[PDB]
Formats: C-alpha cells, sequence, structure tokens
RNA sequence: GUAGGGGAGCGUUCAGUCCGCGGAGAAGCCAUACCGGAAGGAGUGGUGGAGCCGACUGAAGUGCGGAUGCCGGCAUGAGUAACGAUAAAAGAAGUGAGAAUCUUCUUCGCCGUAAGGACAAGGGUUCCUGGGGAAGGGUCGUCCGCCCAGGGAAAGUCGG
RNA sequence: GCGAGAGCUAACUUCCGUAGCCGAGAGGGAAACAACCCAGACCAUCAGCUAAGGUCCCUAAAUGAUCGCUCAGUGGUUAA
RNA sequence: AAAGGUGAAAAGAACCCCGGGAGGGGAGUGAAAGAGAACCUGAAACCGUGGACUUACAAGCAGUCAUGGCACCUUAUGCG
C-alpha cells in the first residue's frame, strides 16, 4: 500500500508559520525562511533567558550605586557595609527601596557606613 | 436560526451596488491605474473623469460603472443623485499564455493578463 | 539655443512634401482635422503662402505654383481667397484643440481660415 | 557583459518604486452650453461649443 | 542559409513509403513493430 | 556533543477487531490566548456536503528545505527591452457600438532585369460570394492568408 | 607551549615527539577574533559568592588608599 | 503529453436590467444557485480593497529579550 504525504506536511508547515508571525517579509510567509529564522531565534531565546538574568542584575546595581552616591556613599562601600552589619538584603529589593522608598534608603545608608568604620 | 441549512433556505444573497467585469483582456495593474481615480467619488464624477482619462482601460471601467449605477437604481431601488463609489478594485483573471520566438533557437512564454474589474456603488450621506 | 522649426520625425524632403500637401488642403477646404503639432507646423507656412498669393502679378502665381502643385487650388487661393483677404494684416488662420483618440492617444486639432 | 539583477526584489521596495506611477486626474469643468463637461482650452465635445459652435453636435 | 528539409514528393514516397518499407526485411519488421505501438501513422504512404 | 551503537516512543496509510459518530451534518480546509517532556493531540467557533474519529493488533511505496533534484503554478527583473529594415505619408469622404490602422477619393513617397508578369517544386481551400471578431495579427481593428457557411476547378490536340 | 630535525634559530611553513585545546565546546575574558587566559551549558528563577579579567564615560564595578617613577602621549608596535 | 467531478433529478435559468459583447445584478427552479454550466471540496506561493497600530536624522541575517505606548477581549481581563 502507498501512503502519500497527504496531510502531514501541510500540518508541520502551518505549525511553523503560526510560530512565524510578526516576522518581516518572507520570514513570516515562506516555510523555509520561517523555520530557519526560528533556528536562529532558538539560539536567541535560550541565551537570552540566562542573559536577562544578567541584565536585570546590572540594572538593580546601577540604581543602588546611584542611591549610595546620592548621599556620599559608593555602591561598593554601601553594599559592603550592608554585608558588614550582615543586613542580608537581595539587591533587587535594594533597588526597590532605593528608588521608591527614600528615608528607608537613608537609614540603610547610615547603617552601612556605621558598620564600616 | 438553527441550521446552516435553514439559513440557506430563508435568506438568499443580495448584492447591493455591485457589478463585475469578468475575464476582461487587460493587465490588472494597468486597469487599476484608471480605477484609482474613480474610487470614493461622486459616481457621476466617475462618469466624467472616465471620459478624459486617456488610458485604454477607461472604457471597460466606465462600462462597469453604468452597470453598477444600473443595478443600484433598478435592482436595488437606490438614489441616483446621492449614489457613489463605495468600493472599486480589480484582481487577476486567468492569464493568457503564448510563445514568442527569439534570437537563435530560444523561445518565450508571454502572458496576456486578464482582469476582474469590479465596482460597488452606494449611498453617501453625512448625518 | 536660438534655432527654429520642427523636425517632425521625418527627414527634410518629407517635411516639405507634408506641409505642401497640408497647405494644399487647408486652402482646399477652409479647415482640417490633424495633429495639434502638425497644425502649429502648418500655420505660418500656409500664412506666408497667403502673403505670396496676395499680390496679383504672374510672379506670385508661379511663386505659389511651386509649393501648391494643383491648378484648381492655386487658382482658388489666387483668384478667390487671397483677394478676399485684402484688408487683413495677418491671422489668415486659427487653431482649435479638440481632444484625444484611441490608437496613438494624441491630442488633436482643427485649423481653419 | 550581460548585467542581470543580483537578488530578487521585495514586495516592499518594488511598491516604493511604483510610488509615483499614480495617474493625475483630468482637471475638468462644465461647458456653458450643451452641458456635458469640457477640458480647459478645448472644445466641449457634445455640442461643439468654443464660444459659438464649431465641430458639430 | 538554406535548410535541411526540402520536400520532394517522389523522394519522400520512394524512400519511406510502403512498397518501399515492405521491399526489405527490416521494413516488414519496422511495419509490424509500429503496428503494435498502435500507430495511426503507419508509414508516409498513410499521410 | 560530530561520525557511530544503544533505549523509549510521536504521525501516515492499508488491514483484522471492538467502542462508536454522522444530512440537527463526515472527511478535508480556515482562524485561535488550551493540553502533553517532544515528536503531537484536544475544546469551540466558520467552511464543506457524505462519509469518518477512537483502542488493540498486523503489514508498509511511512514523515523532505535542500540533490545546478522532477511536475505545476505563481512571483523578481518591469510597466523596463523590443513591436522585425529610415520605400513616407497627408487631407477629405464613408462605415461602425467604437477607426492613426477597414472602404471610397484626391494627391505624395518607393520598386521598375522588380519590390512587374508567367511557370515548376512544395503547400492544400489559403481562390470567389455572403457573413463573423474569441483567439491568430507584435498596436488597432468594423479588417485579414484567421472563424462560419455556400459556391469555384471542365481538354481527343497543353502536361503525364 | 616545551623538545629537536629539514628552512634563513623565515612563514597562518613542513616532518616527528610531548601537554593542553578546537575538531565534537556553548558560557564570561582577550574591542572584534576555532586554537589563547577562566570554565565543561539536565530544565525554571526579575536570587547569592567567586575565576580569568576588570572598576573615569561609552560599559557592570574604588575618579581607592599609602611609598614612589616617567612628562616622552612614552603608555599605544623594532635594532645596532 | 496534461487531460476527471453542476444536481437527487436539467427541473440547464422564460423574463426585466447596464453592454455591440463579454460579463454581471435580479427573478424563477432547488433544500442549497454559500451547485449556474470557466459548474465538489478550493490549501500555498502570488495580486489586490478596507481597518487597526506604526513609519520620512536612519546603519539592518531582520531575530531575540526587557520596558513604555496604543488597540482588542468567543480556549480571552492576565502568566493576556
Ligand atoms: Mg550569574
Ligand atoms: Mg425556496
Ligand atoms: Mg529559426
Ligand atoms: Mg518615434
Ligand atoms: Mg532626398
Ligand atoms: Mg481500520
Ligand atoms: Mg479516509
Ligand atoms: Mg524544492
Ligand atoms: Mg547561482
Ligand atoms: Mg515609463
Ligand atoms: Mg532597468
Ligand atoms: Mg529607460
Ligand atoms: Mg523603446
Ligand atoms: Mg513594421
Ligand atoms: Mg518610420
Ligand atoms: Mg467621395
Ligand atoms: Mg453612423
Ligand atoms: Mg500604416
Ligand atoms: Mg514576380
Ligand atoms: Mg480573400
Ligand atoms: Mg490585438
Ligand atoms: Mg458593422
Ligand atoms: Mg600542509
Ligand atoms: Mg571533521
Ligand atoms: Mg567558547
Ligand atoms: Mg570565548
Ligand atoms: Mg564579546
Ligand atoms: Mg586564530
Ligand atoms: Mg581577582
Ligand atoms: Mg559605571
Ligand atoms: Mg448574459
Ligand atoms: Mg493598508
Ligand atoms: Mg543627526
Ligand atoms: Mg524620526
Amino acid at each position: 500500500p502507498r501512503a502519500k504525504t497527504g496531510i502531514v506536511r501541510r500540518r508541520r508547515h502551518k505549525k511553523v508559520l503560526k510560530r512565524a508571525k510578526g516576522f518581516w517579509g518572507s520570514r513570516s510567509k515562506q516555510y523555509r525562511n520561517a523555520f530557519q529564522t526560528l533556528l536562529n531565534a532558538a539560539t536567541y531565546e535560550y541565551r537570552d533567558r540566562r542573559n536577562k538574568k544578567r541584565d536585570f542584575r546590572r540594572l538593580w546595581i546601577q540604581r543602588i550605586n546611584a542611591g549610595a552616591r546620592l548621599h556620599g556613599m559608593n555602591y561598593s562601600t554601601f553594599i559592603n557595609g550592608l554585608k558588614r552589619a550582615n543586613i542580608d538584603l537581595n539587591r533587587k529589593v535594594l533597588a526597590d527601596i532605593a528608588a521608591r522608598e527614600p528615608e528607608a534608603f537613608k537609614a540603610l545608608v547610615d547603617a552601612s557606613r556605621n558598620a564600616r568604620q | 436560526f438553527r441550521n446552516k441549512k435553514q439559513r440557506k433556505q430563508q435568506v438568499k444573497l443580495r448584492k447591493p451596488g455591485f457589478a463585475v467585469a469578468k475575464y476582461v483582456r487587460m493587465s490588472p495593474r494597468k486597469v487599476r491605474l484608471v480605477v484609482d481615480v474613480i474610487r470614493g467619488k461622486s459616481v457621476q464624477d466617475a462618469e466624467d473623469l472616465l471620459r478624459f482619462i486617456p488610458r485604454s482601460a477607461s472604457e471597460p471601467v466606465a462600462k462597469v460603472l453604468n452597470s453598477a449605477k444600473a443595478n443600484a437604481l433598478h435592482n436595488d431601488e437606490m438614489l441616483e443623485d446621492r449614489l457613489f463609489v463605495k468600493e472599486a478594485y480589480v484582481d487577476a483573471g486567468p492569464t493568457l499564455k503564448r510563445l514568442i520566438p527569439r534570437a537563435r533557437g530560444s523561445a518565450n512564454i508571454i502572458k496576456k493578463r486578464t482582469s476582474h474589474i469590479t465596482i460597488i456603488v452606494a449611498e453617501k450621506g453625512n448625518k | 539655443h536660438g534655432k527654429a522649426g520642427r523636425k517632425l520625425n521625418r527627414n527634410s524632403s518629407a517635411r516639405v512634401a507634408l506641409a505642401r500637401a497640408q497647405a494644399t488642403a487647408l486652402l482646399r477646404e477652409g479647415r482640417i482635422q490633424t495633429t495639434l503639432t502638425k497644425a502649429k507646423e502648418l500655420r505660418p507656412f500656409v500664412e506666408q503662402l497667403i502673403t505670396t498669393a496676395k499680390g496679383g502679378d504672374l510672379h506670385s502665381r508661379r511663386l505659389v505654383a511651386q509649393d501648391i502643385h494643383d491648378k484648381d487650388v492655386v487658382r482658388k487661393v489666387m483668384d478667390e481667397v487671397a483677394p478676399k483677404y485684402a484688408e487683413r494684416p495677418g491671422g489668415y488662420t486659427r487653431i482649435l484643440r479638440v481632444g484625444t483618440r484611441r490608437g496613438d492617444g494624441v491630442t488633436m486639432a482643427l485649423i481653419e481660415l | 557583459k550581460h548585467p542581470v539583477p543580483k537578488k530578487k526584489t521585495s514586495k516592499s521596495k518594488r511598491d516604493m518604486r511604483r510610488s509615483h506611477h499614480a495617474l493625475t486626474a483630468p482637471n475638468l469643468t462644465e461647458c456653458p452650453q450643451c452641458h456635458g463637461k469640457k477640458l480647459s482650452h478645448h472644445i466641449c465635445p457634445n455640442c461643439g461649443y468654443y464660444d459659438g459652435r464649431q465641430v458639430l453636435a | 542559409m538554406k535548410r535541411t528539409y526540402q520536400p520532394n514528393n517522389r523522394k519522400r514516397a520512394k524512400t519511406h513509403g510502403f512498397r518501399a518499407r515492405m521491399k526489405t526485411k527490416s521494413g516488414r519488421n519496422i511495419l509490424a513493430r509500429r503496428r503494435a505501438k498502435g500507430r495511426h501513422q503507419l508509414t508516409v504512404s498513410d499521410e
């Protein structure tokens, strides 16, 4: 008995083309370029998952550095005197405190400096 | 309603303001070129503009605007002195392929595009 | 670039054989239908030919006899039309732009007396 | 010799090329006598009226 | 310039025809081996 | 984790068998933000018009982006190049639904040991009348060597 | 990279030996950069410490601290 | 060589409408004309009309990932 593709291929293909939208030109419309575009897209997804884990960390950091400096502290010195008084805060939170909660950041500062000297 | 079959029974399709130049021997893009000026304009305007556009596809296009106006006034009981070009477009027909000889032995597929010219007339009022 | 005339994508021998047959009919029948250009080509040459014919003397009739080859027509402009044109200094012709056409899609014109 | 195109062109550019091919609409007016519509400086085609009558109805 | 095919009725027939094709063995053979392929065009006699 | 060996499975058809659906609508197709670890598979909505899902088992022409792969369709180049000899055309008149192109007229231009005429070879109704205009015509066509129908070809001395 | 031969103590050179690496290795660093320095990615996280390598701005992190040098932009390409 | 399919049955569309026509818009038949003779489904490339959000100091394997804007609300008001 013979068994044409009949259906399967159109199936596979559409799957890709439905992943494949928003894509500029041919990419969103022809299979090969679509599936392809998606190979690379794969690479970018994986890496950029861990990557965003980096990037956010960076962001939090610069916000804290700011905070410290807003009084007279370095990031490194603030964070270090916040290791010294053992104030074991996540730094994401520290950003949050720093930019949305003023006088709190103030206190955490005075603390870090105290524990530093 | 309930069944699709029941809807089929009950309603029928009426086409309001619509007519169709089918299988017309002219290339789509050309004919579009005329038609881009008709669209959305005081339907009589279209009859005038189409007397002084100097392209070849003026005439089949106008022919279809009288058909629409016709079908719109008669078959659909509309209002001449307020009728207009709600829609206008053209798409491809079955394109008509024949061979031309060329230098040395070579040959060539030369395509005589057809056009489905189509206009939809309508009633234009502001309030 | 002070040059002057039309080449009317014909040679130079042609150019003449034309405006000579065209003057021949414009004089032969008061007005003609013909391309707007070839008209603004036929205006001042017919016109000048009017001013040759407007003169009486045998000369002027051989002068005309050169450009307008058919006797009847010559005789017409000589005897009939040119005299009629006496008191008028110029403007023995005028030009009218009608419209388009199918094949060539060219503007078109009536040129008359 | 024999220059060809390197890559097929896109729908996008191609239709940026066409960006001008757009026809200009005969700027028309209504013709004081017979009442169809005339082209400025030409004969109103229905009657034959440029100021009196010329080409005929 | 001038071409391969310059028709000649007598040539055509005296060359490819039926009295001709039957005159030889391998032409009998051509014949029936054509017939089998259901030729309407049996032979240039049949033009 | 490459060549490679091993492990478990997803989907396609045909087949045996059971659960069973279907004109209050099958398959196929179309949309989507649900589910599964993945091959995949469900819900509902629109299409369609008469067939089909599911489980278990069996057998395979059983899963394609590539092969300057094969068939077909449609894109690019492009409204570009070209319209096939630089012998040349004008005006009037007519016809038609529509005419630069078809039909009259009057001229002009070109061939004239030809670009005239008569045969042969080849072609096969292309001839004539009346009609047609899809396509063939390198544009247009009311026209034609194209389409339709009807007619036309006559030998004792020519030729066999 | 270390050992030698052929070379011109030439080669992104070639022919052996030997370790690691790429091949079949992603991740950070060396601007960029198969081989080099750190390091071997089973998925998830908007969580923390470090390595090589860094901390004026681009660009995360001391325009740090003290004892000095060079003033040539050396740094940021060679010799008698 | 490529060539297949209206409907259950021709009941094959009298008749009015724009056009020389082609083609279409009714009507009328049928269950359906979302079957009308280029007559079963009608995928994709490919060409268009409309609409949303966008785009004329910008450097690009066209993605990814983060955030803001705007829009929408039938596995769908939140992980959207
Ligand atoms: Mg990390
Ligand atoms: Mg009914
Ligand atoms: Mg040839
Ligand atoms: Mg020219
Ligand atoms: Mg000469
Ligand atoms: Mg079965
Ligand atoms: Mg089946
Ligand atoms: Mg392929
Ligand atoms: Mg190539
Ligand atoms: Mg152009
Ligand atoms: Mg070009
Ligand atoms: Mg050009
Ligand atoms: Mg050209
Ligand atoms: Mg020619
Ligand atoms: Mg010429
Ligand atoms: Mg006459
Ligand atoms: Mg008439
Ligand atoms: Mg001609
Ligand atoms: Mg001859
Ligand atoms: Mg004839
Ligand atoms: Mg034609
Ligand atoms: Mg007629
Ligand atoms: Mg080597
Ligand atoms: Mg290898
Ligand atoms: Mg690496
Ligand atoms: Mg690296
Ligand atoms: Mg890097
Ligand atoms: Mg290297
Ligand atoms: Mg360190
Ligand atoms: Mg910084
Ligand atoms: Mg009809
Ligand atoms: Mg749009
Ligand atoms: Mg700028
Ligand atoms: Mg801008």
